[PDB]
């Protein structure tokens, strides 16, 4: 057989047997992944809405709060979840066709459909309550999820190679996935930031994506000076490099 | 799979568009000098409300009329025939036209003082020059002309109501007067427009090596991609 | 056919060493010293105030500014006068954008915004021509900030003549009064807290700082292509 | 103007125009449809389209 056809078959596989882990196989966790985004909107609403509406009262908070947050839940997950690909699948690392790849492959392709799906439902529910849910540049939003997912598969991929070995530095990575919430511009409007803590806060390529999706979905958004997406498409790019040079140096070394 | 080997691979990636991209960025592509003037809208004897109209006032269509009208925009836009993206095609749309006139000129406002600068692009040192000149001369005009038009209008209700009664209509006439004919408010100039000397638009070696290095990467990506498609057999 | 010659001793000797002996060779020897003379103002009104001081801060980067200093104190034939280090040097013959980039990497201004400051360090290669740019500049610059407000007066002043020339009548004659008052009234002054000094030894060329910096950026070049031969030598299995 | 009269013509396009006979209601939401008005935060200019 080609190897391209055989590579469907394994991703197939290894696909139906992370739903079937992560969902845990009453399809109980779809619940789960349902009720994070509203949870975080209940909370989120309830302190912040006039400041808000003191900020930009011509942007709804609940549709700022869906494009802010759910990008970054992606962003999240494909990052944590691609990082401890390689010990959940460690007992079956040998039958000559289950290379990490395809089990790091399969994890993104089940985080990018379940996200696709909370976004759909979001917008559908957003729409459903008479908010504003149609982006007026629909392509231009699309391609800037497609850098957002391949900075994140990128980085999870790196990840994983890296710390195949000291599984406490994992610790590292969560524990800095944390304020990443906080510092880029998801919950509150970066315009409030005072400009003097602006330089460091254009290090982050996930504030870029998030800043040019947001300006990408409603009509008439500004935009901060600095902001592009030459920073972190590149970022995207060199991170991809880095992280298929270094699993095609320890390619071998995963198996056990 | 085997039809994807890495002499096509090369060749179709990172050879023939830097081989593209190079034949265009010398020989085909044209210089755009670029001047740059920095102004702010003072009143004379808060202001963030009257900087703010210029910064729509010079991506407006009424400027880009007055401006052709001026200085014949449309045909020095068309001259480089050589380079045919940074050129303004003959019969094109009016709109297109004034997507063309605000991607050429850039106006950034610094809100930390209201400092209001325009950098203008053009095919003549001269000529944008001039161009960056008009702007500010139109701008200067335009920003006096709202005041006098609500000077007038509030003179016209003074001339339309006309002897205490007498006295104080007289009165409301010379203050309206005097309203319609001052100076209100002037444009001051930080730094007045400049004469390039060279163009500073493309740099072409930048965006050369930055490709190049683009190319680079996504070959390497697609060679480790397929690499890793093609080790299982 | 090339992964047998690049080895670790000859990769090493490629990007690690011999740039490094090149630029210790450059900054020890060839480098030419460049004098720094400080001041700090402030502009505040006769008779807040940090407008005045951004016009300043965007006006002692002008061109116009420039244009000024190089006829007064003709600044492009003092920077090309070390030929011993052209990495810092302002060649003959260059553009005026290149020589607009040059002078403002030569010229540092530092707002400060908590206590509302402004400090101006020039870098020249001999002390008394970099005391005697931050004169100059500090002397346009005030000319600058009072020509700024005297423009505005003599613009009402011109609508004052009109005013003559139409007519009461002494109402018109104290308005042009005071237009020529304002007109040539001293109205703002710029203080100085730290007048330009003389510099003695030369700070900027920080050799070792730029060598420290040359060894991080050397090591990370060295790993990276490191990377990239063994993973084109495990290619070639 | 006539605006009932002239949202009307083009029976070409049956999603975009305005059909005859409709309810008012139906009509104010599609003149809310045609102009779009945007009031901008920062200096307050108001644009109509
Ligand atoms: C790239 C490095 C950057 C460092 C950032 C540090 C900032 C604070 C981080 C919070 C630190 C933190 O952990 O979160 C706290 C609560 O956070 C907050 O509210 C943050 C409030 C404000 C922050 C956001 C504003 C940002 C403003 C601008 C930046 C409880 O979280 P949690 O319940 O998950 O704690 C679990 C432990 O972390 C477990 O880790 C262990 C351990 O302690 O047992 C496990 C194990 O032993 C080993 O792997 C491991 C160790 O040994 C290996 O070094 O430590």
């Amino acid at each position: 057989r080609s190897p391209w056809q055989i590579q469907q078959a394994v991703l197939f596989a290894l696909f139906l047997r992370e739903l079937k882990t992560r969902l845990g196989g009453r399809w109980l966790g779809v619940f789960w992944v349902l009720l994070e985004p509203v949870a975080h909107i209940a909370v989120m609403t309830t302190l912040f809405s006039l400041a808000h509406r003191a900020a930009m009262p011509s942007i709804e908070y609940p549709v700022f709060l869906i494009t802010g947050l759910i990008p970054f839940f992606m962003f999240r997950g494909l990052v944590t979840r691609l990082m401890e690909a390689i010990d959940s699948n460690r007992g079956l690392f040998a039958y000559r066709q289950v290379k990490p790849i395809d089990t790091v492959i399969a994890r993104a392709m089940l985080e990018i459909s379940l996200q696709s799906i909370v976004y759909l439902i979001a917008l559908g529910t957003l729409g459903w309550l008479g908010f504003h849910f149609l982006p007026v540049r629909a392509l231009e939003l699309a391609g800037v999820s497609a850098v957002l997912i391949m900075l994140g598969a990128s980085l999870g991929l790196f990840f994983a190679v890296v710390t195949n070995e000291i599984p406490q530095a994992r610790a590292i990575v969560r524990i800095s996935l944390l304020p990443l919430y906080f510092v880029s511009g998801v919950i509150f409007p970066v315009h409030t930031i005072p400009p003097q803590y602006l330089p460091l806060l254009q290090l982050n390529p996930v504030l870029h994506l998030i800043e040019l999706s947001r300006a990408s979905f409603f009509p008439q958004y500004r935009v901060l000076q600095g902001i592009n997406l030459a920073y972190p498409a590149g970022f995207a790019l060199l991170s991809l490099f880095l992280a298929l040079m270094l699993y095609r140096l320890r390619r071998h070394q995963l198996a056990s | 799979v085997s039809r994807l080997t890495a002499k096509r691979l090369q060749w179709a990636l990172v050879y023939l568009p830097m081989l593209v991209a190079t034949v265009y960025f010398l020989v085909f592509s044209a210089d755009r000098y670029v001047s740059e003037s920095v102004i702010t809208v003072r009143q004379t004897s808060a202001s963030r409300e009257d900087t703010c109209y210029l910064q729509t006032y010079i991506h407006s269509m009424g400027l880009l009329q007055k401006l052709d009208q001026q200085l014949k925009l449309r045909e020095h836009f068309g001259t480089p025939l050589r380079d045919p993206l940074f050129r303004l095609w003959g019969g094109t749309s009016q709109e297109w036209f004034l997507e063309y006139y605000r991607s050429r000129v850039e106006v950034l406002m610094d809100d930390i003082c209201g400092l209001l600068t325009v950098r203008v692009q053009g095919f003549e040192p001269e000529f944008a020059q001039a161009l960056n000149r008009a702007i500010l001369e139109e701008s200067e005009r335009f920003v006096n002309e709202l005041s006098h038009r609500m000077a007038r209008e509030q003179g016209q209700f003074a001339e339309a109501e006309l002897e205490d009664a007498y006295k104080l209509a007289l009165a409301a006439v010379e203050s309206a007067r005097i309203e319609a004919t001052r100076k209100l408010k002037s444009l001051v100039v930080v730094e007045p427009p400049v004469l390039p000397e060279i163009a500073e638009y493309p740099r072409r070696w930048y965006n050369l090596a930055t490709l190049l290095v683009v190319c680079c990467l996504i070959y390497g990506v697609v060679s480790l991609v397929v690499a890793t498609i093609r080790d299982h057999q």
